[PDB]
């Protein structure tokens, strides 16, 4: 079955670091990319990064350029964020989302509701 | 000779590349589109130019003289002049069947129909079976010249007014056509081309087309005027000639398939 | 709260994994290990169908084994005839994407579906003698995926709202509506006996259904991508499922378990359709590789290919005979193999 | 929002307590049924020229 | 033997009246095309049930015009059903973020597997509020992109009079950005077209007609080897 669990996440004083986890199981984890999004109190989803295969090609959203780092472990099917000089604005809840077929360039639907292969999610606060 | 097989071996060649290509263009499912119509008519007449006419030239090449019936060489000009002429005017078709796709793409479909585009063929056909059997059977020209071969070589002869006009006509006009045709297709290829870049392959794929052509046909339409106006030229040189007006049908399956993604596809 | 209720989902899955194991002792494979291979097997493309202007969605099978009824998307429901190669009839459509095809085992009516989100049924029947509409259904949300008949009055329908209906035809009302999966229902498939139907979803689940109480008995998760094509094991006792994964599954309802898997290495595009055979032995797969595989069904051993088709393969079907097999594709074509 | 829970835990309650038979039973059905219609499928026995109506 | 003449006859019969409008029907088809609308000022564009279909011509040439209505918002698997399409027109509103799912959108349209022949019409639009919001110094496009604050306006552009040059900087910032992704996977097979468009205006169904042209000469051109 298609599980994933994150772990790290809470209350973190303004202008902190933080890092948070992702780990899946039931399919196979080097066949897939993947990607991070979030959702904020009275607003919808929204986007974040991504990693693909290898890990080669990283992209980001613009508003954490610089301050936040996606990694990718395949030997213990892991991903990992560090989020760094946080601010009053980065607080919502956070999913660890993968595309849905293997092999691919491109994913449509992960910051859509009712979407099967998402997580429950983390909970960080920045105050 | 050896130059007889030499001969040979490309009426071998020519049967072979144009039967099994018409074959192909009438098989595959995706090929059957009007603009692949006119193409087929062509290839036709190649098939009709290598068997018809050739092989009597390859005799001639072998033995000195005419061998078979000499009732038989009005048939043969006529024979020759119509292949020739129909070889040459599909080929003006093409080019204004590629024009009108190309420069005006979204009202090709409502003003070309398989019906037009049959009585096109027939048109072009008609007018050259005319063209050249009509004059040639009732022998409206055949004057100027001094005497005919006592050997009895079925060279063809012709008065001045004939190879002025029919020629100047059957040559000259799909000519200039062509050459306007390519030239404006040129031009939008340059442009679309400079459009892409702010946001080459056509030259040569032209310059091909109609360097074969040109250099294929044009010393054959060189040689009959100053062969009329004057003896100048020694005999035996003009076969040379007229071999290459024959060896375009030769060369025609290995240059137009090549240039198309959608045979070249086929073919694989 | 919500965390309690989570735990006890946890522990009720713990539980059913449990039970699971318990019942498994031994693969399918150590048991079919000593019986004779099944061998080559070729087919030839002996027929072919023309006529159609666009893509093919969807096609149908009925119940004589001589007439099938195709649906494209140029906005044509062509009803043919396998033996003479000729067209008996050619419906036009009000709506030009359609998606499925139904043919009714009396062979009175048709059904068709699409982006319309209605049901059309269309008589065959008519004293006038021109096929018109004799009802259209229009309870849906989301474009229908596919539909079958059970007699000349109930259909069975699904759609991308995560639901399935039941109809009536004479009325023109649901009367039961399934509702437990959260993508979209892609493909469905009843059972011989006319009281269960699997379906399959872009949830990477199969579930079992109950016909007139309603209720779902069975879910089966043994995938990692989308469910498109289903249909169930002659006997009635298992069933077999494809995806986007490059691999077939074959499940049993005795047991709740998965049997076998088929997949090789260079398979890495998707499977569009499934069939199974009359005896069970083999097993027919479609391919987005524009090609079609026959799988040995105790074995699992590449049995045959079938190549002779120049784009996607959507549609595949074998008749209750067990004589030929037809097949789809995007570029307008149908295939009579054998 | 909580009504999904208490649904899906009642579903799953349902579906838990049922019965199971050993998969070497089910196997043993699976190979019966396949070597009994063994003579039925014109796919694995090929038929000849007359059984066939697609020549 | 005389009914199973009989009935030979009666269906040969009806397969040659049904292939003869099939033949009209074909030839009634091939000369109309097809578009997708998708995306924001819809009824704005379209002025100027699952499916809602319109139908129009300009200079005797037909065109079907779709837009889809009642709907899920998940894409995966109804957009393979126009795969054949002439043209995408993509209507996008230039001033959470919309803009950046928007990238996304098109980047996973444009690279998908069954789409990498489909070409796209691209619509900016919002251009007033593009022009007078910015001019009050809302920095909505230095916060968001971090890059715009090293960008420098292209030589190529010619601005309406009266045009400000911070107006001018945004527009082909976004128009950049959106034009970043197309260059870098598309091979030759299908391009994008740009074009700002206001609310009050005439001029867009001219523009439409003008970008099929291109496409279809752009095909023509490849098949034969010219371009
Ligand atoms: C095609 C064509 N046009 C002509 C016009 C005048 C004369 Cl005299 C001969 C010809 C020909 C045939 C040339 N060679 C093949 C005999």
């Amino acid at each position: 079955q298609v599980q994933l669990q994150e772990s790290g996440g809470g209350l973190v004083q303004p202008g902190g670091s933080l890092r948070l986890s992702c780990a899946a199981s039931g399919f196979t984890f080097s066949n897939y990319k993947m990607n991070w999004v979030r959702q904020a109190p009275g607003k919808g989803l929204e986007w974040v990064s991504d990693i693909s295969q290898s890990g080669a090609s990283i992209s980001y959203t613009g508003s954490v350029k610089g301050r936040f780092t996606i990694s990718r472990d395949n030997a213990k099917n892991t991903l990992y964020l560090q989020m760094n000089s946080l601010k009053p604005e980065d607080t919502a809840v956070y999913y660890c989302a993968r595309c849905p077929a293997p092999f691919t360039r491109d994913c449509f639907d992960v910051t859509s509701t009712t979407y099967a292969y998402r997580g429950q999610g983390t909970q960080v606060t920045v105050s | 000779g050896w130059v007889a097989a030499a001969l040979c071996v490309v009426i071998a060649l020519t049967a072979a590349a144009n039967s099994l290509l018409i074959a192909l263009i009438c098989t595959q499912p995706a090929l059957r589109n009007t603009s692949n119509f006119f193409l087929v008519s062509l290839f036709t007449s190649d098939l009709m130019v290598g068997l018809v006419v050739m092989p009597p030239a390859m005799l001639n090449a072998l033995y000195g003289r005419w061998v078979l019936a000499r009732g038989l060489c009005l048939l043969w000009t006529a024979f020759d002049v119509m292949c020739c002429s129909a070889s040459i005017l599909n080929l003006c078709l093409i080019s204004l069947d590629r024009y009108l796709l190309i420069l005006s793409p979204l009202r090709y479909k409502l003003r070309m129909t398989p019906l037009r585009a049959l009585a096109l063929v027939l048109g072009a056909w008609s007018l050259a079976a005319l063209a050249s059997f009509l004059p040639l059977l009732l022998g409206w020209h055949e004057l100027g010249h001094a005497r005919p071969p006592v050997p009895g070589q079925c060279r063809l002869l012709a008065s001045l007014p004939f190879v002025l006009v029919a020629s100047g006509l059957t040559f000259f006009l799909p000519s200039g056509a062509i050459c306007f045709t390519y030239c404006r297709i040129l031009l939008a290829a340059r442009k679309q081309a400079v459009q892409v870049a702010s946001l080459l392959k056509a030259s040569l794929t032209l310059g091909i087309l109609l360097g074969m052509f040109f250099v294929t046909w044009l010393p054959f339409f060189v040689a009959n005027i100053v062969q009329a106006v004057c003896d100048c030229i020694s005999p035996g040189l003009f076969d040379v000639l007229t071999w290459l007006g024959y060896c375009n049908s030769t060369m025609n399956p290995i240059i137009y398939p090549l240039f198309m993604r959608d045979f070249k596809r086929a073919l694989g | 709260e919500l965390d309690q209720l989570r735990q006890e989902a946890e522990q009720l899955k713990n539980q059913i994994r449990d039970a699971r194991k318990a019942c498994a002792d031994a693969t399918l494979s150590q048991i079919t290990n000593n019986i004779d291979p099944v061998g080559r097997i070729q087919m030839r493309t002996r027929r072919t169908l023309r006529g159609h202007l666009a893509k093919i969605y969807a096609m149908h099978w009925g119940t004589d084994s001589r007439l099938l009824v195709s649906a494209s998307q140029d906005g044509k429901l062509i009803i043919w005839d396998s033996y003479t190669t000729n067209k008996v009839h050619a419906i036009p459509l009000r709506s030009s994407w359609v998606m499925t095809c139904a043919y009714a085992p009396s062979g009175n009516y048709v059904a068709c579906g699409g982006l319309d989100n209605i049901c059309s049924i269309y008589n065959l029947k008519t004293r006038e003698g021109n096929v018109r509409v004799s009802r259209e259904l229009a309870g849906h949300t989301g474009y229908l995926s596919c539909c079958r008949f059970l007699d000349d009055n109930q259909i069975v329908t699904s759609s991308g709202d995560t639901t399935c209906a039941l109809w009536d035809i004479e009325t023109g009302q649901q009367t039961t509506t399934f509702t437990g999966h959260t993508g979209d229902v892609m493909s469905l498939s009843l059972a011989p006996d006319t009281r269960l139907f699997v379906s399959g979803a872009c949830d990477a689940s199969a579930k079992l259904w109950d016909v007139r109480e309603g209720m779902c008995r069975q879910t089966f998760t043994g995938h990692e991508s989308d469910i498109n094509a289903i249909c169930f094991f002659p006997n009635g006792n298992a069933f077999a499922t494809g995806s986007d994964d490059a691999t077939c599954r074959l499940f049993d309802l005795r047991a709740d378990q998965e049997l076998m898997t088929y997949s090789h290495d260079n398979i890495i595009c998707g499977i569009t359709s499934v069939s199974f055979s009359k005896s069970g032995r083999l097993l027919l797969a479609g391919y987005d590789d524009f090609n079609c595989n026959v799988w040995d069904a105790l074995k699992a051993d590449r049995a045959g290919v079938l190549a002779g088709h120049d784009n996607r393969v959507s549609c595949l079907g074998v008749t209750d005979d067990g004589m030929a097999v037809a097949t789809g594709s995007w570029d307008s074509f149908l295939k009579i193999w054998n | 929002s909580i009504a999904q829970a208490r649904k899906l835990v009642e579903q799953l309650k349902m579906e838990a307590n049922i019965d199971r038979i050993k998969v070497s039973k089910a196997a043993a059905d699976l190979m019966a049924y396949c070597e009994a219609h063994a003579k039925e499928d014109p796919l694995l026995t090929p038929v000849p020229a007359s059984e066939n109506p697609f020549r | 033997t005389e009914d199973q003449r009989n009935e030979e006859k009666a269906q040969r019969e009806a397969n040659k009246k049904i292939e003869k409008q099939l033949q009209k029907d074909k030839q009634v088809y091939r000369a109309t095309h097809r578009l997708l609308l998708l995306g924001s000022g819809k009824n704005t564009i379209v002025k100027q049930s699952g499916i809602f279909e319109t139908k129009f011509q300009v200079d005797k040439v037909n065109f079907h015009m779709f837009d889809v209505g009642a709907q899920r918002d998940e894409r995966r698997k109804w957009i393979q059903c126009f795969n054949d399409v002439t043209a995408i027109i993509f209507v996008v509103a230039s001033s959470t973020n919309r803009l950046q799912a928007a990238l996304k959108l098109f980047d996973s349209i444009w690279n998908n597997k069954w789409l990498r022949d489909t070409s796209v019409i691209l619509f900016l639009n919002k251009q007033d509020l593009l022009a007078e919001k910015v001019l009050a110094g809302k920095s909505k496009i230095e916060d968001y992109f971090p890059e715009f604050a090293r960008y420098t306006t292209p030589e190529d552009a010619t601005p309406e009079p009266g045009e400000d040059p911070r107006v001018t900087r945004a527009k082909y910032f976004i128009r950049d950005e959106f034009l970043r992704i197309s260059t870098a996977s598309g091979d030759g097979r299908h391009y994008c077209y740009p074009h700002f468009t206001c609310a009050v205006d005439t001029e867009n169904i001219r523009r439409v007609f003008n970008d099929c042209r291109d496409i279809i000469q752009r095909m023509h051109l490849r098949q034969y080897e010219l371009l």
